[PDB]
């Protein structure tokens, strides 16, 4: 058998490799972002943005960000989901973006996902995984994006009922606003501190 | 063959989030401990890229930036086996990577050392591992980099990489070194690891039967992501 | 102090003039044994050069041969002492140095090595040693080399130099190596020379302390040449 | 006690840092030549001229070549020259050439050194000291250099009566030539083969 | 030779401020880590104090606060030499020293251990080294003080000490311990140092063929202060 | 090469042997203290204030401080400095103070020092560098002290500008106050905490 | 896959030309040394010998000249593995084998030693590699063989093997000895090579499992050919 | 990775394994041989010949040679060949021959072959690659032969030009000669001394 290799920080300039654009590289011609709704894709559209806090309240502006999600109905683009439905075709289910520079924000244009199965015969609630990547970070930090708005589902949900610091429950919950029509969900990350958000060994 | 989850991340085989003598993590790791799940399908599924949308110099950090003529510097081959801890080859799996120029400086805006810019290198590449878990790319094998941790802090040369594989919980960055590197001994961000034999899997080989006369050296670096296992009883993943 | 001859050359401490696995040596070795003289004053004299028709960046590879920007590559500082057989400095002894760039090319018309060569970079440097011995001098750390002797030989990065001092007897050319690179165990030019403690002898030490931050590394490189005895009794040199 | 640094070979590219010229390279403003001949330097100016042949018969064309030698009055311009005289003072005593790339010739300009005393009371014939170094040689060569029309003092010389195959020594007296007014004295070297030049360990 | 900056101080040569075995550490210690700067006037220089002002019993805590008699206790000779890390002497830096007396009893107002106060002994000096970085002393070796760190805390016999020399970057206040005192393997502060090599750094020698017959006994103590790097290209101090 | 001789903490008793009369010993005729200003010194006579608090909020009452400064023209008096300019005569730049044993409270009756030069041709703001010694303290923690009336001169200051929090930058200005006309800068020092005032490695 | 030059001969591995104590060599080496050269089609090519061309004994040297009886000797059985220095079987390459008979006899006309000829007994062979790179024959163990190389030179038993296989550049002729034979270490032939490893490269091991009860034992020896590098980018061959 | 097996001298019996025939051994139906023209063969038919000579001018009657070379077009009858193009299908490309035991002269009858692709898009002269295994020879040495009709194409051929000493580069040239009506090229082979034939490392 052998050992994973170690983790590492991505440092400071992870954009050169993973959102050159960012970094004012222009190499290739199909560059990945932080857009998961392709024209036919099918759903409800929605905007997720924050900021990621450092221990003194600060916002990271060198943070890097990537989703991972099922479609509307709860299917994942992959070959390694095993539900025996078809998936949306029109649906990448990853984006990756960087925040701002300037003011740390971040955000990803995608779609609200549907209840996926979790263990044993139950239903998860809808939730898009997330992880993020900067220096200062060893290793990528995971953590889970829930709605306000599934109060029902959030509820029952197998992961959040087994955090045992019921407290904690709350900060994997994204805030419901709609902004000039368009429906956001607000979700800012802090890394350490009062209200620190969950994170994952998964 | 069913498959079951990941094996469990062995927390000893990697660096903590808390390292103090790498600065920047003091106020960048979460004072409490992580919180285990069980692995659902969230966890064991993960994108597919098609090749189709990658460029065919892609995997050339020598040619996919020079605009006038060659970067300068030293021409390197690296390749290697992506492979999991059950020792089966990761297949399409997108392999990323970026580093500084041949004067350890990057193009990057927040990078402003003294050592100069090449016009015709830009630092990143991607490519996908083929059936045999394989990657192969060229690139100018880049310079020690300055920086400030403690005001004299220099890392050994070295490539950063990303691994975006079969299952989310395989997903990971880190980076390679050059064998016989001195600063290697040095580096407070390769100190943040616990073991010696961990911190040797970071180390890239010199791979002289594969170096290409008058050309380009080479060098051998692989690596190993977390594995599912084989399920044969009850399946509960779902 | 009335100084009498130079200790004589050890033998054994250097490259015999037949070296097979260093193919051009085969046909421009004499096949005769050296003729062995006792000194006279042409061999214990030697030339006198003055500082004053030395530039101000005479032992600056970086910036003597700049015209738009700096020269691409790894920013290092050389220094150390040049001492006698019998320990003392070496006083104003003239140092020429040359190298290739950080892309393993030489800037000479018969070299034509598809790495680059770099506008800013000229590769040649010279000083002269001060009262303690001591030699300081900043460069591009050189790349590599590739090269016919088997298809597919590469040196390991090198910097060539030459010294004139005291004695003619102490004229010798010779090239020092970088700590850690790992083509120092396959160079068959440097296998010529037989022992492994004279091999060693020419790799230059990273000096940590004396890094300077966030601009270079510094090497540490010590060289010894041969020491006149001193006479206390019939002097026959004259 | 310490050992010598190693000898190694200059390469072929020895001329970057000994004649940039030759490599074309313009870096410094006094670059070292061979010419020892300054307007006022005492002595018969003569030009000495040769080529270096390899084992095939073949002329060195990467060869550097370096001569250090008396004024005209046998006084070396050195520190470490004990003969309580003045020595000229317009004058270098060492010069450096590099053998033409395509013909191999190889000359400089000099003056025919004086007289020099030799070990315990004796007098060394008129010479001139001569060192060869290129790629495939990988210590330099030390010869000597003696002239034709001084047969009577050459045949008294220490160092040529220690050779004890005396068909040898004549490898080591350079012909005199009178090419339109100036004096010339031709010195081939032969490295390896018939007629190999004597090398000494000095 | 025109100076630049002192050479990094290596963090992993000292003890970390935050070491929860020496408690009071842990509400003492900052929670941030230390942000590194590039050195400038202010560090590099120090004040000067001239030996004028010193009295001729300042170096000798046998006689500076004798009273009706001599103190009781061992009488012993320190002396030693004060060098940067680069070997070279540090010239009349400021020396300043104070201790426990025989009893491990100290002259302060905050000290109630029953061990015996000694009406003759104050406990403090100072010196200023000399050209060649020469310090010596005399003084009554100290007893181990008891303390309450876990209650039956021990430490070995030491005489503290602060250096104040050429640059204020090379500010140091210290302690050192007597050869073959069994306590030191047990001193909680002494293992907040995380090298073996450098604990033994504070340990003064036995130094036999200086004791003076039927006087006293001897003790060498060197300590290493940060030193200096030369500048032969850029000076960027200001 | 050699190693520096590693730190350890002054103790509690530090005062024995850098304060002894604070320690009630008097064995010195000269004794070093915490006034920098002489009868003939120049510049604005400054006093200089504050307490040193713990990780609880409460006060240090065996801290030693030292301060280091340039005098009213921006020179110091020390032989390494290289400004070419004529230091105050009568100014030694340093003072060495210990809190009070009841109350915590520390100062220095000193002089508002002139600006120095900063690397690379930059202007440093007037500061003064102070470092804390004291049981529970392993290293002696070095910090700066700059003034609330030089807003101008800290906003371009090339060391406050290097910390790249900058919500911490405050936590090293002193705040002028004027008791009975005496100019007295505050300045206390919070080792950990919120507000943990920023120290560094020079 | 497109494949580039064969990887260099590591001459170091192999005897040199010039090899005083086989005395044969001594005017039958080149004296310059050998002419390296960048590959092209002609180097990397090779025939193809197809199979049914080969009569059914041609493995077997115990039948193949066989007229009135069985040759008298040890009936043994030899096989193994050719690869490339990659690992790859080497598919289909021409073995060719000659040997002495159980005298330590060649049937040959040049050969006129007292040890008797063996009417059934010719001395060689050949066989194809399979698709694994296997090959097997079957043989008498030949005798120690004596020579005039010093009057008493004795080699040890060895049996003589020729290839031809996918690059010209591969072309080799070697000879394989058996494990534990007590010449092994006084043979001037196999003291040309210099290092201890290769030497025991030569060796074919005693492999028990495969003996075959009452008729044969068995020895297994593999093969190394050079290998083929593979090329991902500029295909410089043509 | 695994190292390349050592070679070994053939030996004087080299006759036993690859040319039977030569030590009287009637084993093989089928033995390979010095003919490489069958009936069908395209081509111009010629004879190759020469002797081998050791250091002392002595032929070598023990040594087995091997040609490889292209068919009329210029195409090796390999699987390796990347040219697209058909070769002649009555063509091995191969041969095997033994000297004389007696004269040491050895032959092939073959055909001239045609130009084959160089590096980089160059044309190399017509050639035929010849190795040399014998007693005394510890590895077979390899050298080419080139045509003295073919002035043209060799002064352009790339291997040629890549041997630095000129004069060496005549020793691969053999010399067309007419005996009877049949083509012969005579190429002879000196191992040592003057005049010794350029050997290859492959
Ligand atoms: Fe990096
Ligand atoms: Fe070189
Ligand atoms: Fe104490
Ligand atoms: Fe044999």
């Amino acid at each position: 058998e052998l050992k994973e290799t170690p983790s590492q920080t991505g440092g400071p300039y992870v954009h050169i490799g993973l959102l050159p654009k960012q970094a004012n590289i222009e190499v290739f011609e199909h560059n990945l972002d932080n857009n998961l709704v392709q024209d036919n894709t099918q759903g409800q559209r929605i905007r997720l943005e924050g900021q990621v806090f450092d221990g003194l309240g600060l916002p990271l502006r060198d943070v890097l960000i990537e989703i991972w999600q099922a479609d509307t109905n709860g299917v994942y683009p992959s070959q390694a989901d095993t539900q025996g439905k078809q998936v949306d075709p029109n649906f990448l289910g990853w984006g990756r973006t960087g925040a701002d520079f300037g003011t740390g924000f971040w955000s990803f244009n995608t779609i609200k996902p549907g209840a996926v199965p979790g263990r044993k015969g139950s239903t998860q609630a809808p939730h898009i995984s997330l992880i993020i990547f900067a220096r200062g970070i060893n290793i990528g930090l995971h953590t889970r994006v829930y709605f306000d708005d599934e109060a029902e589902a959030n509820a029952k949900d197998p992961v959040l009922n087994s955090i045992e610091w019921a407290t904690r429950r709350q900060t994997l919950v994204a805030k419901r606003e709609e902004r000039d029509g368009e429906v956001v969900y607000r979700f800012d990350i802090r890394i350490q501190g009062e209200n620190e958000t969950v994170f994952f060994d998964i | 063959i069913i498959w079951g989850a990941y094996a469990q991340r062995n927390t000893e085989d990697h660096p903590p989030a808390y390292a103090p003598g790498y600065k920047t993590s003091v106020l960048r790791s979460p004072k409490n401990a992580l919180i285990s799940i069980a692995e659902t399908l969230s966890e064991v599924t993960a994108p597919h890229f098609s090749a189709d949308k990658f460029g065919p110099k892609d995997n050339d950090l020598i040619l996919n930036y020079a605009k006038d003529g060659l970067p300068i510097g030293e021409r390197v081959i690296v390749h290697g086996y992506v492979r999991d801890q059950f020792g089966r080859p990761v297949k399409n799996a997108l392999v990323e990577v970026w580093q500084a120029n041949a004067s350890g400086r990057y193009r990057h805006p927040n990078d402003q050392y003294i050592g100069a810019m090449d016009p015709n290198f830009g630092g990143c590449g991607r490519m996908l591992t083929d059936d045999n878990g394989y990657y192969v790319f060229r690139t100018i094998k880049p310079g020690p980099y300055p920086w400030r941790n403690r005001i004299n802090e220099w890392s050994p040369a070295h490539i950063h990489f990303s691994l975006i594989a079969d299952g989310w919980a395989q997903r990971l960055i880190s980076q390679f070194y050059f064998e016989g590197d001195t600063l290697i001994d040095s580096c407070p961000i390769l100190k943040t690891i616990p073991s010696e034999q961990q911190r040797r899997a970071l180390i890239a080989l010199e791979d002289k039967s594969n170096f290409i006369e008058a050309d380009s050296r080479c060098y051998r670096f692989d690596i190993t992501l977390r594995g599912r296992r084989a399920t044969y009883f009850e399946n509960d993943l779902t």
